[PDB]
């Protein structure tokens, strides 16, 4: 589980970041909609 | 069409006004190949970015014996290295 | 300076990332519009007028400080 | 277009049997092999940068 920055336009390219490593470029799973991903918002992300 | 001069004078311009009608789309062809130039020869160095590998930056420590080094990253750990032959 | 998006194995970079901002400070943005009027302010009229005009006049008569020149406060 | 009138009036049996052949054959064959070279690079650099 991991925090995100912010969002942009476009396109998903979704900027999160994780408690001491680095910040990354993610993307959603078909399982969500991307309505309710504002920003801000804590999130569970997969490890590979 | 042999020789009158009336109708030999119109023999080639009804070719004329066709040899100049086939010559103003070729070079058009041309300016549209040279733009399909230049942007597939951007696209042929992006074949030739991906084989660069990221380079560990370090920092020297002594030396040991001619190729025996001695570093330490900018990570983490001091190793112990070799180097090229002709650097 | 910059912050750019990077390949993870052969560390080259891809992308270009726009804009570097604290999160509490996107929070301290309004998006509300808070709507009070003028009306509903009494007593107070000498320091309504000398707070919008040393505030309001520079963001709509720019040129008008400059056609005289001075800075404005 | 004055010139060429003349043209086909000064000399009938020698340029009007060649110099219309010799300045559009040496034409054509330039335009039969330019318009495929071209036009067959034209497509393998469209494909080539897919």
């Amino acid at each position: 589980c991991t925090k995100i920055i912010n969002a942009d336009s476009e396109d998903p390219k979704y900027i999160i970041n994780v408690k001491q490593f680095a910040k990354f470029v993610v993307d959603l799973s078909d399982q969500v909609a991307p309505t309710d991903i504002e920003e801000g918002m804590r999130v569970g992300v997969d490890r590979n | 069409m042999a020789d009158p001069r009336d109708k030999a004078l119109q023999d080639y311009r009804k070719k004329l006004l066709e040899h100049k009608e086939i010559d103003g789309r070729l070079k058009e062809l041309r300016e549209q190949l040279k733009e399909l130039t230049k942007q597939y020869e951007k696209s042929e160095n992006d074949l030739k970015a991906l084989q660069s590998v990221g380079q560990i930056v370090g920092e020297v420590l002594k030396q040991l014996t001619e190729e025996k080094f001695i570093v330490k990253a900018t990570n983490g750990p001091r190793y112990v290295v070799g180097c090229r032959r002709q650097l | 300076g910059d912050l750019v998006g990077v390949n993870k194995d052969s560390y080259l970079i891809l992308e270009t990332l726009p804009t570097e901002y604290d999160s509490r400070v996107k929070a301290m943005e309004v998006d509300e519009r808070p709507t009070e009027q003028y009306s509903d302010i009494g007593g107070l009229d000498k320091q309504i007028q000398e707070l919008v005009e040393a505030i309001v006049l520079p963001m709509n008569h720019k040129e008008k400080f400059e056609n005289l020149g001075i800075q404005p406060p | 277009e004055q010139d060429g009138i003349g043209e086909e009036v000064l000399k009938m049996s020698t340029e009007e049997i060649i110099q219309r052949t010799r300045l559009l054959d040496s034409e054509i064959k330039i335009m039969k092999s330019e318009v495929l070279r071209v036009t067959h690079e034209l497509q393998a650099m469209k494909d080539k940068i897919k």
